């Protein structure tokens, strides 16, 4: 009974919508960094307040908010093939 | 029957509402309703709003929950006022805040039940400070088809609600819908005070801290950002002195000027907040 | 039906601790909230019943609602020790009455009174004439130990209303063993 | 004690009150550093103490009174001054 | 101890909003998984997962919802 | 008032920006431009900026809704 | 615990407008609803509220109730609507809390770990940014009594995010935006100095006030040292106080040796190129 409203609370974290993946490409200014979609459309965003560019650096995998797009979360390393060869 | 020029009375609450119901779904489109009581036909307030819950069906003349409105308007008889409800409002945070086919497939029904039931669509994407935003809609009467479809008399509230005459594809949806007029009336005592509410932001937060923080900081670490301003001295204005010596070469204005005008004026009321706040320290210091 | 928000008041003070009435005043009291609560359910449906400690700290734990569940899982565990408190104990379900939504319903009060009081008799004539003015009627049930034949609340319920009102009841216990049932036998039946 | 501040003492003022040799002084001031009464620093060529800040343990009604006549003189300080300085710019603004 | 049905009925409402935001099947797609928590530089908790689409696109996303790392490597 | 219409167009607009494939400049205030998804456009350019920086070929950031040229 | 509170104009307009609600038809006490928080991290934010009907008598002045199916089926409304949403205690209009105000938060601590109370006004009169922000805490006190709750100021801000900022950036149409430099850096040395001139005169005036009338205690506790911080700093020179004088005048060198380079540089341009322009339209027009 408690564990079940448990996966109810579970799914009071899921309407929260999932970001967009993202290539951070390069950088322009603090509020300014290079990225494309990967569908080709490239922008320039703003960061969330924790990361410094250090923690980003150009050509790097990162993800970007569905609406304001700012960067936020990331992952460096990621591929379907590989593990599976 | 008849039809004469509407406007609606808003009260700040329900625009309040209606943005942050707005604000929270982004990018989804939510789903609200309109709150208040109809005087008569050419005049209308809304003195309420409210949001609906988002369900799974997205959003749908479904969406409206009967036991939600029920409870609703109970959790209103026990609240002050108890206003019949009126019309129904959704947002529209990722586009141009055009009705949609659902829009109109809900439109029949809340005009089925409530005779205008006003559609009301908002956005926070067009303006960040200066412009109303929002819209407005209202379903002509395809019974009409027989009259005329021109209205209404007293043309002041109409022909100046058009303009911009709105874009294209809001104004393709003039044929079978109308917007309405949409003004603030006061309430001007709480409308003064939300007024310097927001004013905290550029005034002061207080209208003494964050000025008293302007006299913690004061020049400080100031200062640093007068070098990196002296560093926009010696930046701009040696590319300043080539200026005019090329207007000799060129002779002579190529409009221009480069501006490269003001700047460092500000600056300068910079330091008429040193020379003012320290003077102040004449007046801490000494008793 | 007749439409009124009945408010009842258990009897918390330390006086009430006591197994006199069978097995105990705890439940003895707790089967006067049951019939109480169910007359009232057999009344009618729109009556809307919570409950307020007297004694020591006013404090009603159950908002004013027609279901007396939660008012029934107050009655365990209530730790009912402190000293009576009268004059407080009206105007805090007064106060509960106020609160109501729709105002079509009559303000009632009934309480337990268990214990000896030390409230002038010039604090219960201004609740009385506090309540004329307001129109509560109270309807009083005397529990426990108290003066024989109580008075300054008898004279309390004959100066609470009158002309008629009918009206206010007071119902004390009688000097001998009876069952607590038998005691809310008479006021289930008439008032 | 005094308005000061002139927060800068001598070595004769602490040795003659306290009573005790110029070479105990040191020990003496800094632990009052140590206990965190005073951050002051000393000068030791003239041997010389420098307090800063102070601490503050407890004063008086005639105290809440000058207290008065410090906070009214920063009241018409700020007052007269302020109001000089918008009566100049008051008629540019409009 | 009676509100165990009171709680059954909670999760029998926000289940039948788990029978209409399930969040329903409709469009097919492919999965990326991976495990992570933010420290900072404050700390919080959390783990993130990765999504193919039907059109092709791909996305960043907050653990599963609904059903868990349970199943699958992609 | 100006220089709060100052404030407005150096605010507008975004912030974040879609920069884009630019091709060349058509004529006076307008020109033709591909976004980085590739379709040519046509579009009045920012006003305070006509040339000197657009150049024929570079990377012009477009308006978020719009895709203007600024 | 609680730091600092960011409270919107939201919730202060919807304790306002419910002013309006009972205002019409009165009467005394005021007007108390269950406040809706959002914490992200120490910091405090507040984006909605509701208000619920409250009666308080003053007969039994320390007599007070809520409606706790209005509190917990609405919360069961705006979680269900918005699932950041979530009450982090309540609020009232004041102006200044009576003693029972302690019981309300005392009961809702079962919902909310830390229950922050926020006094508001629905009349601007002064002196500065309206409400108030107390956090529930239980201090105890330096003279050991057994431990009671003097809730602690929390320093309330008003902010805003994107839609907030929209309804009343347009809403304002009063006063010139900023404008940046001129009139709003000294505007404000008017009113944070001034208000600050009869803030600490009307202090004071109940320093004294409280020991003429009110004793007990009153006068103790925090009087003494109090008072002493006052006498903290008086502060004058000499000495140092003198080098930081000429000091201060050798900082203001700069800057308006500066200001004199913009007098030449911006007199320069605009005086030789509009003489220009106006000698040449002359003579080639006449
Ligand atoms: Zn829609």
């Amino acid at each position: 009974t408690k564990q079940y409203e448990k996966s109810e609370n579970d799914l009071k974290a899921l309407q929260s919508v999932g970001q967009i993946v993202g290539e951070v490409l390069k950088q322009l200014t603090e509020e300014k960094f290079i990225v494309k979609a990967t569908n080709g459309p490239r922008y320039v965003v703003g960061c969330r307040r924790q990361l410094d560019k250090s923690k980003l650096k150009p050509g790097t995998r990162v993800a970007l908010d569905m609406t304001t797009l700012t960067i936020m979360r990331y992952l460096p390393r990621e591929v379907d093939p590989l593990v599976y060869n | 029957a008849v039809d004469t020029a509407e406007q609606v009375y808003i009260s700040s609450l329900a625009l309040l509402k209606m943005l942050k119901h707005g604000r929270a779904g982004v990018p989804m489109e939510v789903m609200g309703l309109m709150l208040g009581e109809f005087v008569d036909d050419y005049t209308v307030r809304v003195i309420d709003v409210f949001a609906m819950p988002q369900s799974g069906t997205g959003v749908s003349v479904e969406a409206v929950d009967p036991v939600f409105q029920a409870k609703m308007l109970d959790m209103l008889k026990q609240t002050g006022r108890p206003e019949m409800v009126v019309g129904w409002y959704h947002s529209h945070p990722g586009f141009g805040c055009w009705l949609s086919g659902v829009d109109i497939n809900t439109q029949q029904s809340f005009e089925a039940l409530s005779e205008r039931a006003v559609a009301v669509v908002v956005d926070p994407i067009q303006s960040v400070k200066g412009k109303v935003v929002i819209d407005a809609f209202r379903l002509i009467n395809a019974n009409m088809m027989v009259l005329g479809h021109e209205p209404r008399q007293t043309t002041s509230n109409l022909g100046h609600l058009n303009k911009p005459s709105i874009q294209a594809l809001i104004h393709g949806l003039n044929r079978h819908y109308y917007s309405i007029t949409i003004n603030y009336r006061k309430n001007e005592l709480e409308q003064k005070m939300l007024l310097n509410l927001h004013k905290k932001s550029w005034m002061e937060g207080l209208t003494l801290q964050d000025y008293s923080e302007h006299c913690k900081h004061n020049e400080s670490v100031v200062k640093e950002m007068l070098e990196l301003a002296k560093n926009y001295n010696k930046a701009v204005e040696e590319e300043d002195k080539m200026t005019p010596e090329q207007l000799a070469i060129k002779n002579v204005g190529k409009q221009d000027p480069k501006r490269h005008l003001e700047e460092h004026v500000d600056v300068l009321m910079t330091s008429n907040i040193v020379q003012c706040l320290a003077a102040m320290l004449d007046t801490v210091v000494f008793k | 039906m007749v439409l009124e928000s009945t408010m009842v008041c258990v009897d918390n003070s330390e006086y009430m601790r006591n197994g006199d009435f069978l097995p105990t005043r705890l439940q003895a009291q707790q089967d006067a909230v049951n019939i109480v609560c169910h007359s009232k359910t057999r009344s009618n449906p729109e009556n809307n019943v919570g409950l307020i400690t007297l004694a020591n700290d006013c404090e009603v734990l159950t908002t004013l609602t027609p279901d007396t569940g939660r008012i029934l899982s107050k009655l365990h565990t209530v730790q009912p020790k402190g000293k009576i408190t009268f004059c407080t104990g009206i105007r805090v379900a007064h106060l509960a009455l106020k609160h109501r939504q729709g105002k079509n319903h009559k303000m009632r009060i009934i309480a337990f009174v268990g214990s000896p009081v030390e409230d002038n008799e010039k604090d219960l004539v201004k609740l009385a004439k506090r309540l004329k003015k307001e129109k509560v009627n109270v309807d009083i049930i005397n529990f426990g130990e108290e003066e024989v034949n109580t008075e300054k609340l008898t004279a309390f319920v004959n100066t609470l209303n009158g002309k008629d009102g009918t009206g206010s009841h007071l119902v004390t216990v009688p000097p001998g063993p009876s069952l607590a049932d038998a005691l809310i036998s008479s006021p289930i039946l008439a008032g | 004690t005094r308005p000061a501040n002139h927060r800068q003492l001598t070595f004769e003022e602490i040795a003659k009150s306290a009573k005790i040799t110029v070479n105990e002084v040191e020990l003496l001031v800094m632990k009052a550093l140590s206990v965190g009464l005073v951050k002051g620093s000393i000068d030791e060529v003239d041997k010389r103490v420098h307090m800063t800040w102070v601490q503050p343990r407890v004063l008086d009604l005639q105290q809440i009174k000058g207290m008065k006549d410090r906070l009214e003189f920063w009241c018409t300080d700020v007052k007269s001054m302020e109001m000089l300085v918008e009566h100049q710019a008051h008629d540019i603004l409009t | 101890t009676h509100e165990l049905q009171a709680m059954k009925d909670k999760i029998k409402e926000n289940s039948e909003k788990i029978k209409v935001n399930k969040t329903l099947p409709y469009l097919v797609s492919n999965v990326i998984e991976l495990l992570d928590v933010d420290p900072n530089d404050s700390q919080r908790k959390g783990k993130c997962a990765v999504i193919k689409t039907s059109t092709r696109q791909t996305y960043f996303l907050p653990v599963i919802g609904l059903v868990d790392a349970e199943k699958l490597k992609p | 008032e100006f220089l709060h219409a100052q404030e407005e167009v150096k605010r507008i607009q975004s912030i974040p920006l879609v920069i884009g494939q630019f091709l060349e400049a058509v004529d006076q205030n307008t020109a033709i431009v591909g976004s980085t998804t590739g379709s040519n456009y046509y579009v009045r350019i920012l006003s305070t900026i006509d040339r000197e920086l657009l150049k024929p070929n570079a990377s012009v950031a477009l308006h978020k809704h719009s895709n203007a040229l600024v | 615990a609680v730091q600092k509170v960011v409270v919107h104009p939201l919730v202060l307009l919807s304790v306002v407008d419910h002013f309006n609600r009972i205002g019409k038809v009165g009467n005394q006490k005021r007007v108390v609803g269950v406040l809706l928080g959002s914490w992200q991290k120490k910091v405090l934010d507040v984006s909605n509220s509701f208000a619920v009907p409250f009666d308080e008598d003053d007969k039994d002045d320390s007599v007070w109730f809520l409606d706790h199916d209005y509190l917990e089926n609405m919360y069961g409304m705006f979680k269900k609507v918005n699932a950041r949403e979530r009450i982090v205690g309540w609020y009232h209009t004041g102006p200044k809390l009576h003693k029972n105000d302690i019981a309300i938060n005392e009961l809702m601590k079962r919902y909310c770990p830390n229950s922050v109370l926020v006094i508001i006004d629905v009349k601007p009169k002064d002196l500065g940014l309206p409400t108030e922000a107390y956090i529930s805490v239980e201090e105890v006190h330096d003279d050991g009594t057994p431990t009671s709750k003097t809730f602690e100021h929390v320093t309330s801000e008003i902010g805003a995010e994107e839609a907030e900022e929209v309804g009343v950036e347009h809403l304002l149409r009063d006063i010139k935006d900023t404008t940046v430099g001129t009139l709003s850096q000294r505007i404000t040395n008017q009113v944070h100095g001034l208000k600050g001139l009869n803030s600490k005169l009307l202090d004071i005036r109940s320093y004294l006030e409280k020991v003429a009338t009110g004793k007990l205690p009153i006068n103790h506790q925090i009087i003494y040292q109090l008072q002493d911080v006052f006498n903290l700093l008086p502060d004058v020179s000499l000495q140092e106080f003198v080098k930081a004088f000429y000091l201060k005048t050798n900082d203001q060198m700069v800057v308006v040796y500066l200001a004199s380079l913009i007098r030449s540089v911006v007199a320069l341009h605009n005086l030789i190129n509009n003489k220009i322009a106006n000698r040449d339209a002359e003579k080639k027009e006449g």
